[PDB]
């Protein structure tokens, strides 16, 4: 694979496919990259940080099982009592599988960044003119191994989330899909924005994208990294009508249930597309990228 | 219309679900499916 | 009615389950800050690499965490079955009932601590080199103990300097980041005392590693009161495990000998919450040396 | 009893033997002996096997298992 020669100098093995140490190299152009990012922030934007997990019950109402249930990581652990507890870890003493007496906690690990934003904001009451903005972050899991640097199973995830009426979030979307791709330039990287669709598991969920494609609800900026022939998805821009809005009772200025949209970074992505671009030695990036990094 | 793209009346993903289930309520298909065939 | 708990207005907001909260810009703000003032303090040579909140179960297991704290351990599990078996599944609790049945555990857990992961990538450069080694780790770390305490979270931040090498290198790194450490502290303008302690063991058999564990001294903790001084809050540890990982992993030092390791441990997210508490969620009121100190001009 | 003391200071020198050797007297702490954790375990087996008792997990303290003197003192009140 063309990204597997970053590897020596980006990362360390952790001994689980998509899985990686990070190192200090690594995780410097992370920072500069969410500094960038945070700089090119919307004025009244309230920034919130997630944990890596969330209520379980809140994703199963966002109906995230509907949509990619293959992917979700539930929290597990042993909650019987210490007699239970010290007959399993005596199981493993022996070499045997102490994992038959874990049973699901209330908490998955985030699938998605802004998941949690959505009752955050419905506890608040009507949305005022204009919607409100989120500026949110979560390191994020989804149960796909791979070996390909670009396709993990823990990865950072920073979105900004728009709530409000179909024109403010629209409005947003297309402030938001400018400015992307502005970025991507001043970071000297190659991209091309085009429709696409989040992968629904089933046959059901393969309509359901071909759906998406066609209302075009989903477009995604494209980084050639392995291929130009399969680019790489390294930020979406997501809209979701009134999905959350309905689920959640959001109802925007005008007592019309919410629609809601967002503009999702992948923060990894991003990071293994500047190394590939531009190489593991700093002091050689170009000169226009090293000024907009802060270098 | 018969050449109407089938979002652009109002179709959308629900629809579009109860749509293929639909056709399966005719004939033998089971349908995979992809975005060029609707 | 605690006495942490007004903090949680400017501090956090709630995120459905106790012991997990999102936080707001002023919280992460000083998390920040807090962060970048203990790497201010890294010593040259130190490696520094950050981790994910999950790691390989197979490594935890090995590790011996399984034995320690069996209660406190997040797996990571999930659907691994069939398609059909996993639409059955949802269609159970379309239709009221639990999809969870249909889990299986993954290869991963959360990590319960930031040092764990370390261990075996020391091992697998081979022998150590005389003094030892030292890293700087950090991760989101996960521990199953909910609470409504703002000092006791499910989710939480946690940074280490972690040396591997003889049982000189370990001591010696130890004795200096327990003085640096209350130095920090100090400067923090935190209120804390530093004592002996030991970690949760658990069962009848874990209470006597514990007594063991105190005799020997193997782990101090910084403790400030929050809630009150008879029962202050761990904010930093600073552990000794002498021979346990070396072993483990067949990390040799510079003798040939099982190697012995040790870390300086920092609860960012107890650090945070320990300055809101002592110096109030006005930033423009805090000490101007504590400001300084945290470059907040 | 002269008895407790003389047999827990075997059992300590038996555990002891594994690895090496030293003076064990009453008033000498057990950590200054050189027992290590796996050692304090297998020793508080040695003395639950050795007297047929249970230790209460109330009494599992460093203050009764301190020195061979604090820990007949606990044998004993058995
Ligand atoms: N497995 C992954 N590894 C790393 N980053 C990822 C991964 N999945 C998603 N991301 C990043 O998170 C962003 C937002 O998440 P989103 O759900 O839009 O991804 P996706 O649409 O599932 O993608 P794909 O077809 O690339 O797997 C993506 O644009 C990408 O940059
Ligand atoms: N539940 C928690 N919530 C927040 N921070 C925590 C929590 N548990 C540990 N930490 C922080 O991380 C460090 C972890 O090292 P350690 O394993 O020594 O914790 P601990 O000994 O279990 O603590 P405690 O007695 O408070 O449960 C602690 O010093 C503390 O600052
Ligand atoms: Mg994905
Ligand atoms: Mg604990
Ligand atoms: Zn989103
Ligand atoms: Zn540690």
């Amino acid at each position: 694979d063309p990204l597997d020669h970053l590897a020596d100098k980006l990362f360390h093995s952790m001994g689980s496919d998509g899985v990686y140490a990070r190192t200090a190299l690594y995780e410097s152009i992370v920072e500069r990259l969410a500094a960038l990012i945070t700089s090119h922030r919307e004025a009244g934007t309230e920034a919130l940080r997630f944990p890596p997990v969330m209520s379980r019950a809140q994703l199963e109402k966002s109906g995230y099982l509907k949509s990619f249930p293959n992917l979700l990581g539930c929290v597990c652990g042993l909650h019987g009592t210490e007699r239970e507890i010290n007959a399993a870890v005596s199981r493993f003493d022996a070499g045997g599988d102490w994992t038959t007496s874990l049973s699901p906690a209330d908490l998955v690990l985030s699938p998605a960044a802004c998941y949690p934003v959505y009752p955050i904001a419905a506890s608040r009451g009507p949305l005022p003119k204009g919607g409100l903005r989120f500026d949110v972050a979560a390191d994020c899991f989804r149960r796909e191994p791979s070996k390909h640097l670009d396709r993990l199973q823990s990865f950072r995830m920073r979105e900004y989330v728009c709530i409000g009426t179909p024109d403010d979030v629209s409005d947003f979307r297309e402030r938001w899909m400018v400015r992307a791709q502005a970025i991507a330039r001043d970071l000297g990287l190659t991209f091309r924005v085009d429709y696409a669709s989040d992968p629904f598991f089933g046959r059901v969920g393969q309509m359901k994208a071909v759906s998406q494609k066609q209302q075009q609800l989903k477009f995604e900026l494209l980084i050639p990294l392995r291929s130009e022939e399969q680019p790489t998805a390294c930020m979406s821009f997501n809209y979701h009508r009134e999905h959350f809005g309905t689920t959640w009772g959001i109802q925007d200025a005008n007592g019309e249930p919410a629609h809601t949209g967002c503009v999702a970074f992948g923060m990894d992505r991003l990071a293994v597309a500047m190394f590939h671009t531009h190489g593991t030695d700093l002091s050689a990036w170009p000169a226009k990228v090293r000024d907009i990094l802060g270098l | 219309t018969p050449q109407a793209k089938l979002v652009d009346v109002g179709l959308t993903s629900m629809d579009m679900v109860n749509l293929m289930l639909g056709v399966e309520a005719e004939f033998d298909f089971t349908i995979e499916i992809t975005p060029e065939n609707f």
